[PDB]
């Protein structure tokens, strides 16, 4: 028994946990994932590694969570553990529903499931969660946000960020392109489909490989849409021929 | 009795293509009135209410957890509620309180969100469903709304008549009780609209 | 090495080490001799000083008022064991009114310690007993095992250097069930006093003696209530 | 017997209590506070049996306390008045149920000026005014009789003293003196006592 | 006496891999066959069932289980851990139906029974399921064709093949099959697919096939098998 | 290779207790001298900055008006057990309506002794022995006594005892000066010697604490002023 | 029984009868009434015996635990607070109890009455037990915080003393504490037929 | 559940859990705290500025109540625990006891806390340490600081997390009663020793203060800015026309 | 209510009326009394109704899975076991009064079943508020080994006497025929009673109700 204890919640010699930073590394391997922030709204764009011919698609997503008719989220890692981290967020913003009769702030959901994570990293012997989140939101507190966690239970707020495969690539870009206080949903749109088609290993691009999700607001209620494949190729194509722009000038 | 505690009344009517829903807006504890815009009539999605006569507490209480695991339905399943699922949902949440229930009986109105045939119900406080073709009634003055019922009611109403028919049978049934009235309030839906009206009722 | 640290593993050739290294704990206290007579029991135990500034080690313990202990090994495991005795005793007073007999006490001793040898993440009980006591059936001294297998004993001694005790009394075995009280305390005394140096002796300040008997309850004599028993003994010379 | 009273104007919620805390036949407190405040607008006037009063409004208090110190902001009138009606409602079918019957005054700096009031069967309604208590009988018709929705808060103060001393005519019980408190956009005021100097 | 081994079975390795499921992946990859085609008007599923002797009794165990009266399973991987998953999916569809007196939409069914695969892959003391599992379901109208795995992931397919050669099958079903196709047509190219494979003569007992359409889920008789076998009917 | 909590060593010892015992060695040292006049507790406080509040330093406690404890190695492990015995002071006297005696209380928090272990218990039980050495100085009937218990659980009755890392010297320098007739003036004196011998720094009022239990007087923490009236006579 | 308290410039005046009856024998007139808790905190007995006693007594212990672990003495408030949610968790059980707190603070002389029916409130002046309504005539006559020391002990003693007249179950001594800056001392114990030769001639 | 030994003892005797918890620490954002006569100040360096993130959702300077405030450093999620736990227990003190809560009592209650983690089974120490800052009723001023083994003390002033040596050996060579005799110059002297060990910015440190009744002040860079410009002309008007 | 069975020479016929009561006062005209528990067994329930509508759900369900398992067609014996056991664990709290009728390989069985969890296998039974009329109706032309229409005759007869005779019965009959190759839930099977028709036209035209607020909010 103390032979076969794999030993899942212990510091390691450097003062880390292993299992943590393995489940990033598997979250590396990932979809590539990210979000960013906007005066206008906020969005989700996230890669999809379910891409092939014989798929059924009965489903409005693949990786956008609706969580909470306020707030919706994305994943990268394992998508079981996605799976049960997003009904678990379900039920804490039904929760906080019931017991306030008003809607969960969207960082009171992230902190709520990040303690779950992190309780698991420090007790109990079972492996964590290899997933890490996005979250986009509204609420009368803040407005617009967005979250990022990880499967230490550690999470942060951004203007903008990325998560999964080439995640620092995506960064470093995001970086150079934003626009603080400047932002809006169609620039902010454009960002999206410029890194997506810069760190995804598969050029050309098709609204086959993306999977976009916009959050705004209109008219007191909050509104999640997924984009289109057409829209998106309207994004794309708009992308390329403002790309064929700037390259005539030489 | 506990169910008269609080008192109210609740109505459902079934029209052609639409359907109805009617309650008074009294909060009172026994002889006093509190309130006068007591709220007992919940949306559970588009052309979907439900109705919520008796103790007012498990009202509000079974209301709200109701809205929970309807929420929940909703996000893992993406779709809209089916009025007889519904229904079945709170006869699963009645029962299981058998032998503690919440002191109401609650009344469903609404249209079949794929198609629009209208549906009524009601059920036990401990959730013994019962599905007509013409009207649902619960509360203080249950006799009184079923002799209006019983007298007005036409098969193939239309909205205004439907409107019409359960205005003055609810008026009328309150009207001959003590714990119920103080204004009466009826959604009227159908496959286009939702209409809400506050009725002229006498205040005594 | 690999049967080495679990109490619920075998070893290839029929042996539990963990039981033995357990065994071992005995050893490593000071040493405890008991007797009896045919109306007398007797503990006497070498008590042991940490340094000259510190009391010695206490070695023998109440149970009740029939029955007495000395112990051998880890004292946290003792008073466990002790306490566990006090309870069983009392237990049996309450329900029947009468004293419990000594061989069921230590029967329930057995059986109590032999469980956690047989379950993993648990260890065995790291302390020897002599146990001393008077019943219907006359005196007795027990001996209790990390093991926990137990022996009815004419006489014994556990502990460090306690062969040679038990080789002294294995001698004297036939004069005992005829010795007086004062001839008793006297052959456990010489056979404590066998389990050391000629340099050193017993003394008023490390000896601590325990008799229970036919007109006498479990009692403790130890500083100057053993000057009696000590002053009365032949001053065995190199 | 214990009295509470709310009034809600255009953008500011008057409270009073009775200072009495009475047992058997003899008045044991004359200073008695009937009030708690929970966050910088918002008070909770509770009522009712003898431990399960302050026990609640205390537990309620705190928990406000710690939303507030967990998240940095303050809890709505509302999300509170659901909060308290939640916990109520909760012990309601349990071993150790709560007696007591409660207002919550409130301001938010969105939705306004808010008053609550509690059964202790925990039904929650809000109410332009309300009261608790036997006084309540006496005392609500003549709010009936006089209340607009526009009422200034000198005109509240003005009713509010014709339901007192109405209470001074009828009741039987003494009640001498009330606490009166206001809450606005600036926070939770103390008014001078309405006081009847009796001896 | 006995307690239980709290802690993870199934761990991250440095890579950032879970090996057992990838190992219980493997196990499944070495099973027999199985192929699922949904069809517009109805859902096909088909497996090797070949036996090792003619001492088997073929009329007593069966790898197409009906879940309830509209939901179907075959399965890639062992048997008994199959087994299991099976009757946990009837006690999910019957908990499901006893709640909203509605019978199970497939996908619901989908994702709770890979809740239960994904709990093998956390909780203490357990080794993941060695099992994919193909479900085919009737509901809403719409047929249903979902894969799940030991990781307790999920896929909507409109047609696919597990098991032994599960890629070759998966090449061909890709060429060789498309939507508009009635479920007789699907029968057809799924004994078409499985033959692909299964070594040896392909007989009427050799061979499982179940069905789905808007009419209940259902197992093809023997003989219904051996007239879709005469290359024909 | 990791093995049990509760693992035996072919010598017959528990390998926790004993690397407990080893923590200990890393300890402040202290020391305790038995008198008929009273008993005295002094220990160093290593003070590791000068931005660290040397009054947030107790390593002696009361356990009650007639019981104290100085205490050496892991303070952290040693506040429990302290807590611990304050309680079951306060419940004996509630209970029996008399105080406890010295050796009850030590035999108290010695009774926590080997109360660690993994498989078979409760989920808020100890995974490890408390590395914590403790000496316990009161006065009772018996007059005054003064305790020392170790990781073991076995506590012994001393007349003068040191603990720590300079445990051993500071041991031989107080055989050299005990004999069971000095005053308590002698002893604080011998005390506040030998700790000056073995500390590392200078000895000073801010720099260690003393602390006596005599049969007239409660437990009493010596101020700064009474510490500098015996460090003058050095 | 008869108990009364009230705080003034100088303290706090604690005074009690000590009779104690079952039905209408009485089993005793030595009932020290007037519990210490503390050298610095007084407990008063009114309905059942035992459960004041026995409740306060773990009052004392934890006060004593509190006074241990954070090197200070507990507030009045926080003693009562203590003491009143011990008692509440046996609400509806029959736990009788009628207590009044008494002690010296930050916030000064501290006053608190305890119910065992969940009642925990602060004042100037109370009375507990059978006796209390006669109590309160001559206490409330009387009353001043400008009282002197010698003022208020006449006129504790006498309220209880009236008290015992009026009152079938409180009579024997009247026994009285004050509660000083310093802790409390225990002022006087007379007998009431001494009383009634010095009040009436 | 689990029951099983993380945290036992070496050979040598020490806790190696407990340690690689302080490793821990050492990897984390330096803090640091330091205590004047009507003021308080802590401020913590690497805010880990990537611009791009929300910097109110990754502060490291927590309230546990309108009394007492505190840093931390270490693993932020860990700390998250331990801060709840904390106010919890503030309000609890709250309940149970009239009065509000000194800070050596809460400090007491977060140290138990990771002692009892470094003694259960299947739990694992709390990899922070936290500096926990306050006015106690009466008006002293208070600064205390935990350790992953359970161990606190009071301190005049101190530092934490990565370099904590050098902004420790720098505030015992700069803590005297002339600096901090103004709270503008307590506040000045924590940004001095902050900016000993921070990549030379401003913009890379938070700092925040309390004094008397009042509440928990956070500056804004601007005020932040300001105090390093006098700190920059000091440092050239008693530092430039000398050497 | 009242709720009948008996059994004939090719199987079961089961019968009920279908008025459900709250009080003295009709809630439902049209009740549902007759439940299925699987393809060969159904069964009639009187007593508490959301007791026999939650005890027959569970029971079917069980017996769904059992059948699933065993590939086989439940036994009425299983059903009869399950709900007894049930109900006498409860000892009386759950209110369902049952007929169960079943065919089965070893051919047609019938028991009646009590809330305290007691069985009587019988070729006749009856229960509710009517049973005793209906039992009148037995006792007198009951025999054995009846053809199929006079079966559903006599059962039909049986519920009309409780219908007529007892307040707590009326409305409509429904019968459920069950033999070893056929299922006829005949629902319902005569009607033999009708509200009057409405003399009058209590019509309320447009208008004639006075509305305080209205608020139109258009859908999708």
């Amino acid at each position: 028994s103390r032979r076969y204890d794999s030993r899942t919640t212990i510091f390691s010699p450097e003062g880390r946990l292993y299992q943590v930073e393995y489940a990033m590394e598997a979250i590396g391997h990932a979809g590539t994932c990210l979000g960013i922030l906007a005066n206008d709204g906020v969005l989700l764009a996230a890669e999809r590694r379910n891409i092939h011919k014989l798929l059924d698609e009965v489903f409005f997503s693949e990786k956008i969570y609706k969580l909470n008719e306020d707030m919706a989220c994305s994943v990268a890692g394992i998508t079981s553990d996605a799976n049960v981290l997003t009904n678990e967020l379900r039920l804490i913003a039904q929760r906080y529903l019931l017991q306030y009769q008003e809607p969960i702030p969207c960082e009171q959901l992230v902190t709520a499931l990040c303690d779950i994570k992190q309780a698991y990293t420090q007790f109990g012997g079972k492996r964590p969660f290899g997933v890490s989140l996005l979250y986009i939101g509204w609420d009368k507190h803040y407005g617009f946000q967005l979250y990022q966690s990880d499967p230490s239970g550690n999470y942060g707020g951004w203007k903008a960020t990325c998560i999964g495969n080439n995640s620092a690539a995506a960064v470093s870009m995001l970086k150079q392109d934003y626009k603080e206080g400047e932002m809006t949903l169609k620039s902010a749109l454009a960002l999206a489909i410029k890194v997506l088609n810069k760190t995804m290993d598969v050029s050309k691009l098709s609204a086959e490989k993306v999977e976009i999700a916009t959050l705004t607001r209109e008219n007191g209620k909050t509104v999640i849409r997924v984009l289109k494949q057409k829209e998106v190729e309207q994004l794309i194509k708009k992308h390329e021929e403002e790309e064929a722009k700037a390259e005539r000038e030489k | 009795s506990i169910m008269s505690y609080n008192g109210g009344a609740v109505m459902a009517m079934k029209g052609k293509n639409c359907v109805a829903i009617a309650a008074d807006r009294r909060f009172g504890i026994q002889a006093q009135m509190v309130t006068t815009d007591f709220q007992k009539i919940f949306p559970m999605g588009d052309r979907l209410y439900i109705g919520l006569a008796g103790l007012a507490t498990d009202v509000q209480t079974v209301a709200q957890r109701l809205k929970f695991r309807l929420n929940l339905y909703e996000l893992k399943e993406g779709r809209q509620i089916k009025p007889y699922t519904l229904m079945s949902m709170v006869a699963n949440l009645l029962y299981e309180k058998r032998f503690g229930p919440y002191y109401t009986e609650p009344v469903i109105a609404g249209l079949d969100p794929k198609t629009f045939k209208p549906f009524i119900c009601s059920l036990d406080l401990i959730g013994c469903p019962m599905v007509t073709d013409d009207f649902v009634v619960s509360g203080t003055c249950a006799e009184q709304m079923y002799g209006m019922c019983e007298s007005l009611w036409e098969p193939n109403m239309d909205p205004d008549h439907l409107f019409e028919t359960i205005s003055q049978a609810m008026l009328n049934a309150v009207d001959r009780d003590a714990v119920s009235g103080m204004g009466v309030i009826v959604h009227i839906i159908e496959k286009d609209k939702i209409t809400t009206r506050t009725l002229k009722a006498r205040m005594d | 090495n690999q049967y080495d640290n679990d109490v619920t593993v075998w070893s290839p050739q029929g042996r539990i080490h963990q039981i033995e290294y357990a065994m071992e704990a005995v050893k490593q206290g000071s040493a405890t001799v008991g007797l009896k007579s045919k109306t007398h029991a007797v503990l006497v135990a070498l008590k042991r000083a940490q340094s000259e500034l510190a009391a010695h080690q206490k070695k023998i313990l109440h149970v009740d008022n029939h029955i007495g202990i000395s112990i051998a090994g880890l004292t946290a495991d003792a008073r466990l064991l002790c306490n566990f005795m006090r309870q069983e005793c009392l237990d049996s007073r309450f329900v029947f009114d009468r004293p419990l007999p000594v061989s069921r006490l230590v029967s329930l001793i057995g059986s109590k310690t032999q469980i956690p040898t047989q379950r993993y993440g648990r260890r065995p009980y790291g302390v020897g007993l002599l146990i001393a006591g008077y019943d219907d059936m006359g005196p007795h001294i027990f001996q209790t095992c990390p093991s926990a297998n137990y022996f009815d004993c004419r006489a014994m001694s556990i502990g460090a250097r306690s062969q040679s005790a038990r080789t002294y009394l294995e001698r004297h075995m036939s004069e005992f069930m005829e010795c007086n009280l004062n001839e008793l305390v006297k052959h456990g005394l010489r056979a404590l006093r066998e389990t050391l140096p000629a340099e050193q002796d017993l003394t008023t300040k490390n000896v601590s003696i325990g008799i229970v008997g036919k007109d006498l309850e479990f009692t403790i004599y130890d500083d100057d209530d053993v000057s009696p028993f000590l002053e009365g003994l032949e001053e065995r010379p190199q | 017997m214990e009295y509470l009273i709310g009034i809600q104007g255009p953008d500011y919620v008057l409270v009073a209590s009775d200072r009495v805390a009475a047992s058997n036949i003899v008045q044991m407190k004359d200073d008695h506070d009937k009030m708690f405040k929970m966050s910088e607008k918002i008070l909770l006037l509770c009522v009712g049996e003898a431990g399960d009063t302050v026990q609640f409004a205390e537990y309620i208090q705190k928990n406000v306390q710690l939303y507030k110190m967990r998240n940095g902001y303050e809890l709505s009138p509302t999300a509170a008045a659901n909060f308290t009606r939640r916990n109520l409602a909760d012990c309601l079918r349990s071993r150790t149920p709560y007696h007591v019957n409660l207002l919550l005054a409130g301001y938010d700096e969105h939705e306004g000026p808010a008053l609550y009031y509690m059964d202790y069967l925990a039904a929650l309604a809000k109410a332009p005014f309300a009261a608790h208590g036997y006084g309540a009988f006496l005392t609500l018709s003549i709010l009936d009789r006089y209340y607009t929705p526009t009422i200034s808060r000198e005109r509240a103060v003005e009713l509010l003293r014709k339901c007192l001393e109405e209470l001074q005519k009828r009741f039987i019980l003494n009640l001498p003196t009330f606490s009166v408190r206001i809450i606005d956009k600036n926070g939770i005021h103390d008014l001078d006592n309405i006081s009847f100097p009796k001896q | 006496a006995e307690r239980g081994y709290s802690f993870s079975l199934t761990t991250f390795s440095p890579s950032g891999k879970l090996v057992q499921i990838e190992y219980a992946l493997a196990a499944v990859a070495g099973g027999a066959p199985s192929v699922g085609i949904k069809a517009a008007n109805g859902v096909v599923l088909a497996t090797e069932k070949k036996q090792k002797s003619i001492l088997y009794d073929e009329r007593s165990v069966h790898k197409v289980e009906p879940i309830t009266k509209h939901i179907g399973l075959v399965y890639s991987g062992m048997g008994p851990d199959y087994r299991v998953l099976v009757h946990r999916a009837r006690k999910l569809a019957q908990q499901y139906y006893l709640v909203y007196q509605e019978p199970i939409p497939t996908a619901q069914l989908v994702q709770r029974v890979a809740s239960v695969m994904q709990e093998y892959t956390q909780s203490g003391g357990v080794r993941p399921f060695g099992v994919s599992l193909l479900i085919c379901g009737w509901n809403e109208g719409r047929p249903y064709l979902f894969q799940s795995d030991p990781s307790g992931a999920y896929f909507a397919w409109k047609a696919t093949a597990m098991g032994k050669n599960y890629v070759n099958g998966k090449t061909f079903l890709e060429k060789r099959y498309n939507e508009d196709l009635e479920l007789e047509d699907a029968i057809h190219t799924a004994i078409l697919t499985l033959k692909e494979s299964f070594e040896g003569q392909m007989t009427e007992d050799n061979i499982e096939v179940g069905i789905c359409n808007e009419a209940g889920f259902r197992r093809l008789t023997p003989t219904e098998v051996k007239d879709y076998l005469a290359a024909i009917a | 290779y990791d093995r049990g909590v509760n693992t035996f060593s072919p010598e017959g010892r528990l390998f926790q207790v004993e690397y407990a015992i080893e923590a200990i060695k890393l300890g402040s040292t202290a020391i305790g001298i038995q008198t008929s006049e009273g008993v005295c507790l002094a220990v160093e406080k290593r003070i590791t900055s000068p931005l660290m509040e040397p009054s947030s330093i107790e390593k002696i406690v009361e356990i009650d008006a007639h019981i104290g404890c100085a205490m050496s190695g892991l303070i952290a492990d040693a506040k429990t057990l302290i807590d611990k015995a304050r309680v079951e002071t306060q419940n004996h006297w509630f209970t029996y309506n008399e105080t406890m005696t010295v050796e009850s209380v030590t035999q108290a928090v010695s009774n926590l002794a080997l109360q660690f272990g993994e498989e078979d218990a409760d989920p808020g039980a100890m995974s490890r022995p408390f590395g914590v050495a403790l000496l316990f100085g009161g006065v009772d009937e018996k007059g005054p006594q003064l305790f020392h218990m170790d990781p073991s659980g076995t506590f012994v009755q001393c007349d003068a005892r040191a603990i720590g890392s300079a445990s051993e010297g500071a041991q031989s320098s107080l055989q050299e000066v005990y004999h069971k007739s000095m005053t308590l003036k002698e002893a604080i004196k011998s005390s506040l010697i030998i700790l000056k011998q073995v500390m590392e720094e200078k000895l000073n009022a801010t720099n260690i604490e003393l602390a006596t239990v005599q049969p007239g007087q409660n437990f009493h923490m010596f101020t700064k002023e009474e510490l500098e009236e015996v460090i003058k006579d050095i | 029984t008869t108990t009364l308290a009230f705080k003034f410039r100088h303290g706090v005046i604690v005074a009690a009868d000590s009779r104690a009856t079952a039905g209408a024998y009485i089993a005793s007139q030595t009932v020290k009434k007037v519990i210490e808790i503390n050298p610095y905190l007084l407990g008063t007995m009114a309905g059942g015996a035992a459960d004041c006693s026995f409740w306060e007594r773990l009052l004392a212990r934890q006060c004593r635990i509190y006074e241990l672990r954070n090197k200070e003495r507990i507030s009045v408030a926080a003693a009562s607070k203590l003491l009143a949610n011990m008692v509440y968790q046996y609400k509806g059980m029959g736990l009788s109890m009628g207590t009044m707190i008494c002690g010296w603070d930050k916030r000064g002389p501290g006053l608190y009455y305890v119910d065992s029916e969940g009642n925990r409130i602060s004042g100037a002046t109370f009375s507990v037990g059978s006796g209390s309504v006669y109590a309160y005539g001559v206490m409330d006559r009387g009353y001043s915080y400008d009282l002197e020391v010698e003022q208020a002990y006449d006129l504790a003693r006498r309220a209880i003393y009236q008290a015992t007249y009026r009152d079938a179950y409180s009579g024997g001594a009247v026994n009285l504490y004050h509660v000083r800056e310093d802790g409390w001392i225990r002022v006087s114990s007379d007998n009431v037929a001494d009383l009634h030769e010095k009040y009436s001639g | 559940s689990y029951d099983r030994a993380i945290t036992v003892f070496s050979p040598d005797g020490h806790l190696f859990q407990v340690e690689y918890a302080q490793e821990a620490v050492k990897k984390g954002s330096t803090a640091v705290g330091v205590r004047g006569r009507d003021i308080v100040v802590l401020g913590v360096e690497k805010k880990s500025v990537a611009k791009l993130q929300d910097e109110r959702t990754v502060r490291k300077i927590c309230a546990l109540d309108d009394n007492v405030c505190m840093a931390f450093a270490g693993l932020t999620a860990d700390a998250r625990i331990v801060i709840n736990r904390a106010r919890v227990e503030c309000q609890s003190h709250r309940l149970t006891v009239e009065d509000p809560v000194t800070v050596e009592y809460i400090t007491r209650y977060i140290a138990s806390l990771k002692q009892r983690y470094t003694q259960s089974n299947g739990r694992r120490p709390f990899g922070i340490s936290a500096l926990i800052v306050g006015f106690d009723f009466d008006g002293t001023p208070r600064l205390y600081q935990t350790d992953p083994s359970g161990t606190y003390h009071a301190w005049k002033a101190n530092a934490i997390g990565r370099g904590a040596k050098s902004v420790r050996e720098f505030l015992e060579k700069n803590y005297t009663d002339e600096a901090i005799e103004t709270d503008d110059l307590t506040i000045k002297l924590v940004i001095k020793a902050l900016l000993e060990v921070v990549q030379s910015g401003g913009k890379n440190i938070e700092l925040a203060v309390m004094r008397r009744d009042q509440s928990l002040k956070i500056l804004n860079p601007e005020e932040i800015e300001k105090y390093v410009a006098e700190i920059e002309k000091e440092k050239e008007e008693n530092e430039k026309k000398k050497q | 209510t009242t709720i009948a069975g008996v059994v004939y020479k090719d199987g079961i016929v089961l019968g009920a009326d279908t008025r459900a009561t709250e009080g003295m006062v009709v809630a439902d005209k049209n009740c549902s009394k007759i439940h299925f528990i699987s393809p060969n067994i159904y069964c009639c329930g009187a007593g508490t109704a959301a007791d026999t509508d939650m005890t027959t759900q569970l029971i079917s369900s069980n017996l769904e899975l059992h059948s699933l398992s065993t590939g086989r067609l439940p036994r009425v014996v299983t059903a009869n076991r399950m709900l007894k056991q049930m109900l006498f664990r409860y000892q009386g709290y759950i209110g369902a009064a049952l007929v169960l009728g079943g065919v089965d390989v070893t051919g047609p069985h019938l028991y009646s079943i009590y809330p305290h969890g007691s069985t009587d296998k019988l070729p006749y039974v009856t229960m509710g508020s009517g049973s005793l009329a209906a039992m009148a109706v037995f006792e007198d032309k009951f025999r054995p080994d009846m053809e199929e229409e006079e079966a559903k005759n006599l059962v039909s007869e049986a519920i009309a006497a409780g219908i007529f005779n007892d307040l707590g019965s009326g409305s409509n009959i429904d019968l459920c025929v069950i033999s070893k190759n056929k299922l006829d839930f005949l629902r319902p099977y005569t009607v033999p009673n009708k509200k009057g028709t409405r003399l009058g036209r209590y019509r309320c035209e447009k208008g004639t109700t006075a509305v305080l607020t209205e608020k139109i909010t258009p859908l999708e």
